[PDB]
């Protein structure tokens, strides 16, 4: 009985794959953290032994047909196996398609432009390029580096960009999916469930339908910057068009963030930092993670482990014993977890203390499942908790209570706005970008715009959805999209939208149990034990339950919704409506910062 | 900017090695006036 | 090269970022067979 | 267009080893190109001066 026949070969599977990966994890991480030569081929070795028992394993598992399964779960690690994944295609294009993806990194990683002037002291990106679209105050400045990094890096990815669609779209194609574009939406589709069934088709009405929610305070909150703009930049930005694109913070404008200086509401009132009264008090990066770990405990999950305190590393060494703390959780199976931060005393690392300990803490639940089920429900619900970890651990009310935040401090409703605004720049701000880059790469990977018209239609997409005009006109010899991170180096990017919403879904729903009465924004599930059952049993299931139960377990739905976003920003939203009264709210694509000295020409 | 079947597009012109520097208009409009006869036969239409 | 007062001079082509890669005369001989009559009026001259 | 080559390291021993006519070629017009083009405007201030 092919049922059986599986069942078996799953059971056979697991041990092997599991012993593998604990030893395939844990060369990573001796590297990461004791950075030595030696050690660096160390992984690649364990690296390497490990990815050929997937290939396989992924072969072997071909023979069973998937419609005889009747047992949902095993049914389910089967199509984890039986994805051919690139091996489909040729040898040569197969190896022509890695070639095309690692030149198309190292240009990203390693391209330089450099000054007019003085053409010796060139820039990279990372360090330099960055630092002046998100620091300077100056008009010519922004747009030399806006327009150069374009110009003498996008034209390199052009040509490259144009064969790794064609190439990508036969995988796909191979694979019986229409295009890579239906192959990326294959992370929220759920088949047979009666009632939680999900067409990735459904995955674009539901996009464009909720965006339509958000386009009214969008619309607010982009006549509000661009109205204080008009005082850091006069003459030259017009109060009725949109804004350039180069006078965003960031070299894209993908967050909105570095352009709180320039529009906080009430400047003279600071907003609330207590990386001074941890000074005062003697905090190490060690009461840190107690007090982390203390909340946690408060809302019912469990404790530590003892691995947990063991073997980390929640200090930077500090001499040449080299590591990298960019801070990650890390899993290393079997049953051991460990944090991985160089910490700092501050407050923006005792919020990312809460949040790499809500990754921890989400392992910690499904570590009771077959491997191949050890993950979040779909790809945006892992960063999808520890925000709403590190979102109610930043509140006055919570602070206030662990210590910090002297008892004698009652906040006034003007910090309030000041942080509201200080978060809309960041969540609200990206929407809008987000929703329009995966809708650009959607259309491109299914013909829908011919290979000539690909500059044409972002920028026409631009003007429209985000309200964001360029500064010179970009030809078809440009590739503006492929010189962001994500879209050159192969990243799905419909992640960062559906977690966002997924973030306030949460939080939404979990106040309710912990009984709140005032706004959602000033919300604390400290100390309620009765919601800390209601997210347990969301993180006790990993990918063994499609999506939508999942949700359902939770928030009482079976689909993303916007109406709890726009709850959390009430408070704003009704400030903003009131701030522009005497203003334009929306935008014309018809002006341009350039259409005041063009001569029009016209041939017969 | 903007091509068309028209043929109607807009042009403007900068300095050399300075993209945030254009030239203004009223410049432009009278090196065109200059050298009009020159541009024109270059391509054999003539002024209408 | 040889720019002088009769305004006689030699030319050459090269790829468009190769430097040693000289496009054959008998090719340049072709492209400017084609297109003379368009190279000339550009100056007002009459292919004497 | 990633690669820079300084004088000192690299583009002295392409020049002092290879064999190939339009490597040689290549160095030795790039660097006259990309290098003189720039000394010319001050060489001219200094013999003034
Ligand atoms: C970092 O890695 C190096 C090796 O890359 C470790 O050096 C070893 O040190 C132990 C002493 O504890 C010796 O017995 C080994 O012979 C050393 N190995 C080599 C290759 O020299 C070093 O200990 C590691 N650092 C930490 C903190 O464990
Ligand atoms: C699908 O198969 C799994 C086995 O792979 C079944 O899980 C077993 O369930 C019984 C009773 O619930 C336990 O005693 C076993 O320990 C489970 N197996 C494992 C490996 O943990 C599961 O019940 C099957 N699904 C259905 C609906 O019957
Ligand atoms: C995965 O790729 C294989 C080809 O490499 C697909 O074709 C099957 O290959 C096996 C050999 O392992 C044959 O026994 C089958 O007859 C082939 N199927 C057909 C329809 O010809 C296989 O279908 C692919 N599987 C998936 C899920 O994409
Ligand atoms: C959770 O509840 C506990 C007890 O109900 C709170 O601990 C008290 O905190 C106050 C002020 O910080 C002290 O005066 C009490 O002595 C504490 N009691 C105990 C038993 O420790 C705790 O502050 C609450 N946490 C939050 C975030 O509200
Ligand atoms: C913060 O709350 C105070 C108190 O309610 C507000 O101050 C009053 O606002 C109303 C609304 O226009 C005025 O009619 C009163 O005259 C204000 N009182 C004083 C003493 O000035 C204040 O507007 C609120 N701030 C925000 C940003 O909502
Ligand atoms: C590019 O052109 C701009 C003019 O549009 C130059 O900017 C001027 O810079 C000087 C001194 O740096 C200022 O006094 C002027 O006010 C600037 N012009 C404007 C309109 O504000 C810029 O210097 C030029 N770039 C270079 C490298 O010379
Ligand atoms: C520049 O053009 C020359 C041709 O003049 C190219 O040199 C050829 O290179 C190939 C392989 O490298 C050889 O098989 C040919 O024999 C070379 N031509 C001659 C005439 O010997 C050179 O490759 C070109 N440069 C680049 C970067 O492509
Ligand atoms: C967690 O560990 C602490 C010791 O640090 C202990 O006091 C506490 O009781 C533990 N939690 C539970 C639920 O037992
Ligand atoms: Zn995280």
């Amino acid at each position: 009985t092919i049922e059986e026949q599986a069942k078996t070969f799953l059971d056979k599977f697991n041990h092997e794959a599991e012993d593998l990966f604990y030893q395939s994890s844990l060369a990573s991480w001796n590297y990461n953290t004791n950075i030595t030569e030696e050690n660096v081929q160390n992984m690649n070795n364990a690296g390497d032994k490990w990815s050929a028992f997937l290939k396989e394993q992924s072969t072997l598992a071909q023979m069973y047909p998937l419609q005889e399964i009747q047992n949902l779960t095993v049914k389910l690690q089967l199509q984890a196996l039986q994805q051919n994944g690139s091996s489909v295609l040729s040898e040569d294009k197969s190896k022509r398609l890695n070639t095309i993806l690692n030149t198309m990194s190292t240009i990203y990683s390693t391209g330089k432009v450099c000054n007019p002037d003085n053409p010796q002291e060139c820039l990279l990106l990372e360090p330099g390029l960055n630092e002046i679209m998100a620091n300077s105050l100056d008009y010519n400045e922004r747009l030399w580096a806006w327009e150069s990094w374009r110009s003498e890096v996008g034209k390199q990815l052009r040509p490259l960009y144009e064969e790794y669609v064609v190439l990508k779209n036969e995988m796909a194609r191979a694979n019986h999916y229409e295009d890579y574009g239906d192959y990326w939406r294959g992370d929220y589709e759920v088949n047979g469930v009666d009632g939680y069934d999900y067409s990735r088709g459904q995955l674009i009405e539901d996009v464009e339908h909720t965006f339509e929610e958000i386009k009214p305070l969008y619309e607010h909150l982009h006549a509000y910057v661009r109205a204080k703009l008009m005082n850091a930049y006069p003459s030259y930005i017009s109060p009725i068009g949109c804004l350039p694109a180069h006078l965003l913070g960031d070299m894209w404008g993908r967050f909105w963030t570095n352009l709180y200086s320039l529009t906080v509401p009430f400047g003279q009132k600071p907003n609330i930092d207590v990386t001074d009264a941890m000074v005062d008090q003697a905090w190490d990066a060690q009461r840190i993670f107690k007090e982390a770990e203390k909340f946690f405990v408060s809302v019912g999950l469990p404790n530590m482990t003892q691995g947990f305190w063991e073997n980390s590393m929640l200090t930077d060494p500090g001499n040449v014993q080299k590591a990298v703390c960019h801070p990650t959780a890390w899993d290393l199976g079997k049953g051991d977890f460990r944090i991985l931060m160089c910490t700092k005393v501050t407050m923006d690392d005792f919020l990312t203390a809460h949040h790499e300990m809500g990754h921890i803490q989400y392992d910690m639940a499904y570590a009771a499942q077959p491997f191949l089920l050890r993950n979040g429900a779909n790809e945006g619900f892992h960063e999808a908790v520890g925000e709403i970890m590190s979102l109610s651990a930043a509140t006055p009310k919570h602070l206030k209570s662990i210590g910090l935040l002297s008892p004698d401090f009652q906040e006034d409703n003007e910090t309030e706005i000041n942080f509201l605004l200080k978060q809309a720049l960041t969540i609200v701000g990206t929407l809008p970008f987000t929703y329009m880059l995966e809708k650009w790469r959607w259309m491109v990977f299914k013909g829908e715009i011919p290979k000539d018209q690909w500059m044409k239609k972002w920028w026409e997409m631009k003007r429209e959805i985000v309200g964001v005009v360029e500064p010179v006109p970009h030809d078809e010899t440009y590739c503006d999209p492929a010189s962001l991170f994500h879209v050159s180096n192969d990243y799905s990017f419909i992640r960062y939208y559906t977690r966002t919403l997924y973030q306030f879904q949460f939080q939404e729903a979990l106040c309710q149990a912990a009984k709140h009465e005032g706004p959602l924004h000033k919300c604390d599930i400290s100390n309620s034990t009765e919601a800390g059952q209601k997210l347990f049993n969301m993180l006790r299931l990993g990918k063994s339950e499609p999506w939508t139960l999942a949700l359902e377990n939770v928030v009482g739905a079976k689909n993303m919704n916007v109406r709890p976003l726009l709850n959390y920003f009430e408070p704003l939203f009704t400030w903003l409506k009131d701030q522009n009264k005497n203003s334009f709210v929306g935008w014309s694509t018809d002006w341009s910062p350039y259409a005041d000295q063009s001569i029009k020409v016209r041939i017969s | 900017a903007n091509l068309k079947p028209r043929i109607s597009f807009n042009f403007f012109v900068t300095a050399p090695k300075n993209v945030s520097d254009i030239i203004p208009r009223t410049e432009v409009e009278k090196a065109i006036r200059m050298s009009r006869s020159r541009i024109n036969d270059a391509f054999r239409l003539n002024d209408n």
